[PDB]
DNA sequence: AGTACCTAGCTTAAGCCTCAATAA
RNA sequence: UAACUAGGGAACCCACU
DNA sequence: TTATTGAGGCTTAAGCAGTGGGTTCCAGGTACT
């Protein structure tokens, strides 16, 4: 990190202490369920672990429905690359 | 005593998960879903195809008996054609279909088992070859013990069937269009399964500014809902208002309601209403009476087909409209939520069966025309035509085959048959167990590719392509079963016998206090006492009686509704059961799963003993699940 | 599909030891204690037993297509 | 028989419709 | 008494950066 | 008073990053001898 080669402080912070919140368009994770975001969950749970807090970190281990968060966010993030590549390419060719 | 100790708790579940795939395996959604296409469907599709009639002597042919040979190959004698060598000599693995025909005119004649045409066979299924036989009678064929099956041969090639996605059936959702004429609109896709039309949708949509309007099929122009009320045989407005709001305390829903019959005011007699709704039709009547009856006939068969095609069925068919429009109404109040599209409970999965029975429904329907355009060639000139010569086995078996090769369906979509990846065991048991959805992926729209919250149990997280079809194909998680489908019908017999009053035995006043009881999507009727109901329902479906073990029973507690789901296409998954903080898994069935060769326990052993039940989406939301006995 | 003759980390002969492992394994010996009677010390010959999947014994199962 | 041959969603420019000053 | 080339299209699917 | 010529609201094309590999398909239908 303190090279700059590969990663930085956020990665470490993740691998060691904790995750943090998993977040779907900007939101914590939403009630996909009828006012639940899974149905291991009381209904209108506002709490961290119910909304996508992941309080483990990457040594630790995720727990399953921290997984399933996480698992959002991902997905979250390669719809993002996928969409993003394929907006550019028109504004480059329209640009040049 | 009997408790699995938290210490023995792995090894408990773990033995649960291996009795679950000794049993079931890895393809039995395509095993199953065939299995059930080639057992039921194709029956179903032959019966329920009319009987048709050439006319002077008039004579008529019927259908009525299905006989599927095992796969077989032909100059000369025919002998049985085993898989290996349709994967080597590229042909196809398919088995002959034989119907019996009457020919009455009047003389009566039996054409016993005459051959109609080649169905292909999924391997390992029921009607497979290989059915039945042990590793070492698979290894005398050259075939993998280890190989799942779940695949069609088609020219040679291995072709497997991607579970097509789409909006369940015959149920009311209530989305919200942005920017549009219409602020909140209604919708029901109704088809009358067993028979399965191109289904008809519905939209019972509210006009943004507050008139409700409804979007009917084949009327091209949108349609006041008061106006088909009327037209459905109740000129008035106690009775229409009765049909659309149960509750006459509640005077919010009257004010929602004011500008609908405001701008009613013009039709309050039956026929005019027809005439109103038949002047907008695909095919414009010419005179009155033809407007009338060709708008009786939209509301008899296009409008809600699922809730009864029939004629004497407008009452039914006018409180599941009421039903839609007091969902519309509690949309615009705000006391329900809008559906969600991405929800898996608002979803099914065409699997190898319903894909299979609509190629078959089609080329049924095709066979059936050229058999009339055969017997009215050779009618014209009065003489008697072969069965045989007009039967055309050609076009059914060509075209199940050709669309079961190119991946094109019907006579559409694309994609639907694939070659199956043989890169890797991991691979081929990925492709069998795919999920796609048929959005276009061209779009940029990220909800259908988002990872839904419902999809936990059902369709692995993880699993997905980085590319363009990011999110939009899917694939099964391991325990996730698919169902195959069922009868509703005993069901409503229970429910009939079990103090369920009918919708057309009930004033409408008594629909307020009692719960609404939907199967399949059909209101069929109210209950006054909902707990007990549903308490003898999951009782039912525990110990494996008439309620079979796929069959879904949700009851919405704050809104005063129970749905019973029996239809193809739930994708649901098994859920150890807890009752008073215990697992009613216990350390004897531990115990009779551990000798699971021994005893002949297993796991449908463990599903007849109300141990584990099968959960879908919908009634996953009413399921409070722990994550470990701990 | 079938035992390896050498480790492939260091070349350590293996390919006599797997009918050994097996006869082991029935005379009721742990992995570990199967390994250790073999002279498996390394953990890179360890892994050429413990990870092996014997696939010829299912190929033989086949008919030759020649005899 | 072999075969001749005769026939899902977006944004935006462009084209197309009804209501108001104004001279006849 | 070395006689010297390649071939179409339309759709779909999958993979890759 | 009344046509008359000007300016605000409706449908419909035209677009929509690249590189390989594989698969299927590009025609029956009666006459007639
Ligand atoms: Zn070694």
């Amino acid at each position: 990190v303190v090279s700059g080669a590969k990663g930085s402080k956020i990665n470490i912070s993740q691998v060691i202490a904790v995750v943090g919140q998993q977040n779907v368009e900007g939101k914590r994770i939403p009630f996909g369920f009828k006012h639940r975001t899974l149905p291991h969950f009381i209904k209108d749970d506002y709490g961290p672990e119910s909304r996508g807090f992941v309080e483990n970190s990457y040594l630790a281990g995720l727990t399953p429905t921290e997984f399933f968060f996480h698992a959002m966010g991902g997905r979250e993030g390669l719809i993002d690359t996928a969409v993003k590549t394929a907006e550019t390419g028109y504004i480059q060719r329209r640009l040049i | 005593d009997d408790e699995i100790t938290p210490d023995l708790w792995q090894e408990a579940c773990w033995i649960v998960i291996s009795s679950y795939f000794d049993e079931k395996g890895l393809v039995r959604q395509q095993l199953d879903s065939f299995d059930e296409f080639i057992q039921m469907s194709v029956q179903r599709i032959v019966e329920d195809a009319p009987p048709i009639d050439l006319q002077p002597p008039r004579y008529l042919l019927k259908f009525e008996q299905i006989y599927l040979s095992k796969p077989t190959h032909w100059d000369g004698a025919p002998s049985p054609m085993m898989p290996n060598e349709a994967r080597l000599r590229n042909l196809t693995y398919s088995a002959p279909l034989y119907v019996d025909i009457t020919k009455t005119v009047q003389l009566q004649t039996q054409h016993q088992k005459t051959f109609i045409g080649k169905i292909p066979i999924m391997l390992r299924s029921t009607y497979c070859l290989l059915n039945g036989l042990t590793d070492r009678d698979l290894c005398e064929l050259n075939e993998c013990p280890l190989d799942p099956g779940g695949y069609f041969i088609i020219n040679g090639s291995e072709k497997v069937l991607i579970a097509q996605e789409k909006m369940a059936t015959n149920t009311v959702y209530v989305f919200a269009k942005k920017d549009s004429k219409y602020a909140y609109t209604g919708e029901c896709r109704s088809c009358l399964e067993n028979s399965s039309r191109p289904t008809s949708t519905i939209w019972v949509s509210m006009l943004a500014r507050q008139r409700i309007v409804a979007t009917l099929p084949y009327i091209k122009q949108e349609v006041p809902i008061i106006i088909v009320f009327r037209a459905l045989g109740f000129v008035s407005d106690r009775d229409i208002l009765e049909h659309i709001i149960y509750d006459f305390e509640d005077p919010e829903m009257m004010e929602m309601v004011k500008p609908s019959l405001d701008e009613a005011f013009v039709i309050q007699e039956q026929n005019v209403a027809l005439n109103f709704i038949g002047s907008r039709g695909a095919k414009p009547g010419v005179t009155k009476e033809k407007r009338i009856k060709y708008a009786k006939e939209v509301l008899q068969k296009e409008m809600l087909p699922h809730v009864g095609v029939s004629d004497f069925c407008e009452t039914k068919k006018a409180y599941f409209l009421g039903y839609m429009v007091h969902r519309l109404l509690l949309a615009a109040l705000g006391r329900r939520e809008l559906d969600d599209r991405d929800h898996y409970g608002n979803k099914r999965l065409d699997l190898a069966g319903p894909l299979l029975a609509f190629l078959f429904r089609g080329m049924f329907k095709n066979l059936l025309k050229e058999v009339r355009i055969y017997a009215q060639k050779f009618i014209d000139r009065g003489k008697d035509f072969n069965l045989e010569l007009a039967i055309k086995t050609r076009i059914i078996s060509d075209g199940l085959k050709y669309s079961l090769a190119t991946g094109n369906w019907g006579d559409a979509r694309a994609g639907v048959s694939q070659v199956l990846n043989r890169l890797t065991f991991a691979s081929t048991l990925s492709h069998l167990r795919r999920l796609n959805s048929p959005i276009g992926r061209d779009g940029k729209l990220a909800k259908p590719r988002q990872l839904h919250n419902t999809l936990w149990g059902m369709v692995c997280p993880a699993e997905t392509p980085e590319g363009h079809a990011v999110g939009l194909v899917k694939n099964l998680a391991l325990m996730a079963y698919i169902s195959v489908g069922s009868q509703p019908s005993p069901i409503l017999e229970f429910l009939e016998e079990w103090s369920m009053e009918n919708l057309e035995e009930i004033s409408p006043a008594a629909i307020a206090d009692a719960t609404k009881i939907f199967v399949n999507g059909c209101w069929v009727g109210i209950h006054k006492d909902p707990e007990q109901l549903m308490n003898t329902l999951r009782k039912l479906r525990r110990q494996m009686d008439i309620i079979v073990s796929e069959v879904s029973m949700i009851r919405d507690i704050r809104e005063r509704e129970i749905r019973i789901y029996t239809d193809a296409g739930r994708i649901c998954r098994p859920l150890l059961i807890v009752e008073k903080q215990k697992l009613l898994l216990k350390k004897r069935h531990i115990d009779q799963l551990k000798e699971r060769e021994y005893n002949n326990y297993s796991w449908q052993d463990l599903v007849a003993s109300g141990v584990v039940e099968y959960i879908d989406t919908l009634e996953e939301e009413t399921v409070m699940l722990a994550m470990t006995p701990d | 599909m079938i035992i390896p003759v050498r480790c492939f980390t260091c070349g350590k002969i293996v390919g006599n030891k797997w009918e050994a492992y097996l006869g082991l394994l029935q005379a009721e010996y742990t992995e570990g204690d199967a390994l250790d009677a073999l002279g498996l010390k390394r953990y890179c010959c360890r892994r050429m037993l413990l990870a092996h999947v014997d696939l010829i014994e299912k190929l033989l199962n086949y008919a030759p297509l020649e005899k």
